[PDB]
RNA sequence: UAUACAAUUAUCAUAUUAAAUUGUUAAGUGUUGAUUUAACCAAUAAAAAUAUAAAUAAUUUUUAUUUGUUUUUAAACACCAUUAGGUAUAUGCAAAUAUAAAAUUAUAGUAAUUAUAAAUUAUAUUAUAUUAUAUUUAUUCAUAUAAUUAAUAGGAUAAUAUUUGUAGUUUUUGAUACCAUGAUAAGGAUUAUAAAUUGAAAGUGUUAAUAUCAUAAUCAAAAUUUAUUAUUUAUAUUAAAUAUGUAUGUGUAGAUAAAAUAAGAAAUUAAAAAGGUAUUGUUGCCCACCAAUUUUUAUAAUAAAAAUAACGUGCAGUAAUUAAUAUAUUUAUAAAAAUAUAUUUUUUUUUUUU
């Protein structure tokens, strides 16, 4: 069948071992596949997300001098308006991720405020301590939101609870103020946010947006919380996120940020992104 | 890119056949040439139709007046001498100067192939009735 | 090339029907070299001046053992007729010979007296396919 | 913008790569350093534009 | 034979609740802490003395709609 | 193109894509605005 | 709308039917141009191509 | 790659590589060379 | 990122929401945009104007054409409204109704086989718990009136053959 | 279609 | 060789507490004739509507009774054969899926298993997330030839070299006319208008490890068969390298070409639902007959069954070129095919009195 015979190449002063096994393959059914991607120090530290360990003096020194990361991210995004840099979608992504680091925690709290008919009186130290503890356990990942919610509603309140509820409520829906003042109170007294207001604002906002939705305070049991299958990030419930003939061959041809810029072997007629072919006249 | 397939052998007795064919092709070409030179010179000497277009002016005008007068009394001998071939006719009209600038600009002349017809031509079909065995380049009667 | 008619058929590509800059085509083949003109007879495919000397090839340049064919640009001279000697020209398939002398030849090149593309077509040099195609053209009878 | 916005004399079109590079690698001078101090629409001089300078001169 | 598209990843519609039910984590964490070899999370330090309600059962194991399962959500 | 159907018109980039919005259409007659304003005010008073 | 005028209507169908007969011509749809199948693997779905009659 | 070796003076891919000077570096002279000054060779023609 | 959401984007391959497992491909057909049955805004208009146009050519009516194109001028924003609301419906539906192609089809008769079985069972116990899935033999068009005495003129229960 | 196996 | 089913839910043949059985209605003639069918052929065409209550539960019907085969066409449709006819639907006989079972095949000795369902497989007229394909102009398309690829050597105005004139045949073999891997083309189908490109990777003669027939290379003046090419169309027409003699025929067959970009065109459409006996997957797999052989037996045209890798016919099956599966009857080179019932291990299309 005239099978292609490839001679193996041994490491060389300019052609090291890992280079060989990565850039060269002796099995020629594996030629012309596609490009592969790897990472070194910083892109790997981002991707792999290995939480550091506390350690001896240097790590604690670095915890001390740490300062505000939320403001740092923002500075670094903003700094793309400096004359010598561009405005980066990555710098913005890092900004975003630090603004939303808690996020879902707030989301959880929404459900405890709005998703529960008659959660007792939420001012009383008892139910309050239930709420406090469960919140601190949703943050710091000790519990799943589902488990914490099912805990919250099944938490112990008071004997003959329903029959006491018949002495206040008709159809068993209490008033939601005590709940929100409580759920803001917890996030404030827990240290959840670096800047104090953010707790209250986010919790409030997320409710006000959902107020306009059809059947706002009910949720399908499966999509309400963490489960195997989920909703797309636009539809998640209290979430923050709620030519033309020639274009596939054009691709590169706009104003395009690149990663690896194209090269002359791999692109025949492309001139580079900066090029302006039909220039206008400007003073 | 296919490997070119080899050309077959020449043939037999073909060298003599070809020698012969070209040879008598030339001996024929001699009578072709002779006949055509006769036809060409014969054309050159014989008379032709008037090269001007009588549908425009200064020609449409009645043959008793205007240009034709200038032609009858002053130019006649000259025009008949060159047998109304369009090149010397136009050139003579240039040199007579009493028309002067107009010969090219205002006046209008029959297209090349029509102006080439023999004197006394009646129907246009006469363009395609000229002999086709002769090589004069449409310069034969 | 498809068929190799010569050496070069191995080396050369046709490249479709391809246009060359005016009056430069790599292989000069004068199909028009014999192209009858009564009135233009002395000016067509001949010396741009009548006052020029005959080419190099009308003269013996050096001591020759002898030649097979004289070059096609050698003009026919009255002696070519009179002397009654072999006058050979390289044409295809093999060689053309001036055998039957005439004075109508004189003063033209044998580039002009030799028909480059003959109407006689051997079927022995043709593939069966080629013969079919020539039949399409209404050249070969069938 | 694809590349930092700076006078294009600092950019060279690369060979073999479709992209541009800085002929002083990685360094940048802002427009303000091309023209004289406090130049209106940074300019050789504030009076006229290019064409204006030229025909005034004429 | 044609199926509904996502049946491969279709969740168990009876039992998918069990995993997350508070009593479960109470028991598990209970015998995990008991070892001496685990540091109790603080939620466990709390619900240790206020264990959750007894007779609330899901609608999956009890098949009744009319059963009011929850003292709270009723 | 070749042995295939031509695309629908909207499948092409805009014909006038390189001509600035101010140009299509031209707004000309700016001279008359003021005139017709004073005119309409005088009218009102009448 | 440029050039408005008050002129009366004309008679319904003032135009005389053309010299090319549209009636005797059969309308072709699927096989008209030539296409290339993007089908990656497997037998082409018979319901689309061949199934009715 | 071939039986004809790349002549390293003309080829940018040699010249501008990491083992030589790329065009965006500042193009000065690297080191001075005194050859004819250090050791000098006396003149002996091959022709008398 | 499109894993775990086994539904893909929208206007997209595998974006379609499902209802008891069979996907919803008729959405436009619902709000009466683009349907054969589709909701029609203005009829009285166009029929009025057509009437005028057909009656005579002496008098001409732009009096009707104005009423009518006023009507259409509104119709545009009405439609954008409906389309908008319907996209909101597609979203709501996906959140609170659709199972994302997870549950067995209800819409073909064999999916209800258990139900049908229940009735076969009944017709069998009426027959002394015997002939399952058996039915009365079809007879003839003229069955009753072409048959002599002594032969069954009407189709019996199957156990009663 | 019948011949497809060649 | 011996050495521990289930008993809460298991699809092919051992049924069992049940209310049925019986109903005499309908439809038929005016006249000169292309109905039905993707397509043929025989040749009057209209038609057959009514029943609930009630029957008690279990304990000795298992040689009993019972599970869509039916007189009468002088009545049709329908079906089968093709103009001739056959047949045209529960008074004989006829237990039989609705599950009591212990790995597949196999008449209960043959082969070593078999069966199976959700991964994967590009086109089935959806709302303009925000604007247009139905215009213009084109189509006679040809060109290659006369063999030797193997290494260095400096000069006038310089402190002296005849080194002027530098003389050691013969043991290797691939880029060739020839097998002898690589690598860059062509090819418009949904990241849009702002400070902006209407040309793509999936590879088109010459390029780097397979050697074991041969010198094939332009330096002029040369021989049409090759899919892959925009030529000058009627006032004036061959001077410098030599430069194209043939086809006037009503802008005329079929079929074809190009374009939305400094030009000038404006309203009809398109996104979302789908199967695989294959498993880098339709150029995929399989099905029967048709020869040899091998092996067991319960020998039916020509025994049966199991292993099996020829040859020859097809193309049966995988929603698969008239969807499949089961029973029933018929038919037959071979898979199988026709009809009668049930049915989805086949793909869906959806009136809560109009
Ligand atoms: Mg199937
Ligand atoms: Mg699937
Ligand atoms: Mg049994
Ligand atoms: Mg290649
Ligand atoms: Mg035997
Ligand atoms: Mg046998
Ligand atoms: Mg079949
Ligand atoms: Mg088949
Ligand atoms: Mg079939
Ligand atoms: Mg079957
Ligand atoms: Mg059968
Ligand atoms: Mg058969
Ligand atoms: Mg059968």
């Amino acid at each position: 069948a005239k099978r292609r015979v490839i001679v193996p190449i041994h490491p060389t002063p300019n052609f090291p071992a890992h280079f060989i096994k990565s850039a060269f393959t002796t099995d020629p059914l594996k030629e012309k596949q596609k490009a592969r991607f790897s990472s070194g120090g910083e892109a790997m530290r981002e991707v792999q997300d290995i939480p550091k360990n506390l350690e001896g003096e240097r790590s604690r020194r670095d915890l001390a001098s740490r300062g505000d990361t939320e403001f740092q991210a923002l500075v670094e995004f903003i700094e793309g308006a400096s004359y010598d840099q561009l405005i980066s979608g990555r710098r913005f992504k890092k900004v975003y991720d630090v603004l939303s680091e808690n996020d879902d925690m707030f989301i959880w709290l929404c459900h405890t405020a709005m998703s529960v008919l008659n959660p007792g009186d939420m001012r009383s130290r008892l139910i309050y301590n239930h709420l406090r503890i469960l919140a601190e356990s949703v943050a710091s990942g000790e519990m799943t939101q589902r488990t914490a919610f099912r805990f919250f509603e099944s938490a112990v309140r008071s004997p003959a609870y329903r029959e006491i509820a018949k002495r206040q409520l008709e159809g068993g829906a209490a008033t939601r103020l005590a709940g929100i003042s409580a759920a803001a109170d917890v996030m404030r007294r827990m240290g959840l946010t670096r800047r104090p207001m953010s707790s209250y604002f986010e919790l409030y906002q997320r409710i006000v947006e959902r107020s306009e939705a059809m059947t706002p305070w009910g949720f399908p049991p499966l999509f309400q919380f963490e489960e195997r299958l989920s909703l797309e990030p636009r539809l998640k419930f209290f979430s923050r996120a709620s030519g033309h003939v020639m274009t596939p061959h054009t691709t590169l041809h706009g104003r395009r940020i690149f990663w690896i810029p194209p090269t002359w072997n791999r692109a025949g007629r492309f001139l580079g992104p900066h090029v302006t072919l039909y220039p206008g006249m400007t003073p | 890119w296919a490997k070119p397939k080899k050309r077959p052998k020449v043939g037999q007795g073909f060298h003599e056949k070809a020698q012969k064919w070209r040879e008598e092709y030339l001996l024929d070409r001699h009578r072709a040439l002779a006949d055509s030179l006769r036809a060409y010179v014969e054309f050159s000497t014989s008379k032709r139709v008037e090269p001007w277009d009588a549908r425009f002016k200064p020609f449409d005008r009645i043959e008793k007046d205007g240009v034709y007068v200038l032609m009858r009394y002053m130019m006649e001998e000259k025009l008949q001498l060159c047998n109304y071939h369009h090149r010397p006719v136009k050139r003579l009209f240039c040199n007579i100067g009493l028309m002067g600038p107009q010969i090219t600009t205002k006046a209008r002349w029959k297209p090349y192939r029509f102006a080439t017809n023999p004197a006394g031509t009646s129907k246009a079909e006469r363009m395609y009735q000229r002999d086709k065995t002769v090589y004069t380049h449409g310069h034969n009667d | 090339l498809k068929i190799a008619k010569s050496a070069f058929g191995f080396y050369l590509a046709r490249r479709g029907q391809r246009k060359y800059p005016f009056l430069r085509r790599p292989h000069i083949k004068n199909t028009h070299s014999m192209n009858p003109s009564a009135p233009y007879f002395w000016s067509f495919m001949t010396a741009k001046s009548q006052m020029a000397f005959l080419p190099e090839e009308n003269y013996i340049t050096g001591d020759w053992t002898g030649k097979f064919f004289v070059s096609k640009r050698q003009v026919y001279t009255l002696q070519h007729a009179t002397s009654g000697a072999k006058v050979r020209v390289k044409s295809f398939p093999s060689i053309f010979e001036f055998n039957s002398p005439s004075r109508w030849n004189i003063g033209k090149e044998m580039n002009t007296l030799t028909k480059p593309r003959m109407d006689l077509i051997d079927e022995q040099m043709l593939t069966k396919k080629q013969r079919l195609d020539y039949v399409r053209a209404g050249l070969l009878p069938k | 913008l694809v590349r930092p916005d700076v006078p294009e004399d600092q950019y060279v079109d690369s060979w073999y790569i479709c992209t541009s590079m800085t002929h002083h690698m990685g360094d940048y001078r802002p427009w303000s350093a091309s023209a004289p101090p406090n130049a209106f629409r940074f300019r050789p001089f504030n009076e006229f534009d290019a064409k204006g300078r030229e025909y005034v001169q004429y | 034979y044609k199926m509904p598209k996502n049946m491969g990843v279709a969740p168990r519609f009876d039992t998918w609740n069990e995993k997350y039910e508070p009593w479960e984590h109470m028991k598990r964490m209970g015998r995990l802490v008991g070892t001496g070899f685990y540091i109790p999370p603080e939620w466990y330090n709390h619900f240790r003395m206020f264990p959750p309600i007894n007779h609330n059962f899901q609608q999956e194991k009890t098949l009744n709609p009319h059963n009011a399962s929850e003292p709270t959500q009723d | 193109r070749r042995g295939k159907p031509r695309p629908r018109a909207g499948m092409f980039p805009d014909k006038y894509r390189r001509v600035p919005m101010l140009l299509k259409p031209q707004q000309g007659g700016q001279q008359y605005f003021n005139h017709f304003l004073i005119r309409s005010t005088n009218d009102r008073l009448t | 709308i440029s050039y408005m005028e008050d002129v009366g209507r004309s008679v319904k169908n003032p135009t005389v039917p053309g010299l090319m007969s549209t009636k005797g011509m059969k309308k072709k749809f699927h096989n008209l141009y030539s296409s290339t199948s993007t089908k990656r693997m497997g037998f082409s779905n018979p319901t689309l191509g061949i199934k009715k009659v | 790659v071939g039986y004809t070796p790349v002549n390293p003076d003309t080829s940018p891919m040699v010249a501008y590589s990491q083992y030589h000077w790329h065009y965006n570096l500042p193009q000065g002279m690297e080191r001075p060379h005194s050859v004819n000054r250090t050791f000098a060779a006396p003149f002996q023609s091959n022709h008398s | 990122d499109n894993l775990g959401v086994r539904r893909a984007g929208r206007g997209e391959i595998d974006s379609s929401p499902s209802h008891s497992g069979s996907p919803v491909f008729t959405q436009a057909k619902l709000i009466g945009l683009s349907g054969e049955e589709q909701l029609t805004m203005c009829q009285s208009e166009t029929m009025a104007l057509r009437l005028c146009m057909a009656k005579a050519g002496k008098e001409t009516c732009e009096r009707e054409s104005r009423a009518l194109d006023s009507c259409l001028g509104r119709v545009g924003h009405l439609r954008r409204a409906m389309s908008e609301a319907c996209w909101e419906f597609n979203d709501w539906f996906i959140q609170n109704v659709s199972d994302n192609h997870t549950k067995p089809f209800q819409h073909r008769p064999h999916d209800w086989r258990h139900f049908y079985a229940q009735e076969k069972l009944v017709r069998e116990r009426q027959q002394n718990g015997h002939a399952y899935g058996r039915r009365p033999k079809q007879f003839s068009f003229g069955a009753r009136y072409v048959k002599t005495d002594g032969y069954g003129k009407r189709p019996r229960l199957p156990y009663n053959k | 279609y019948i011949e497809r196996x060649k």
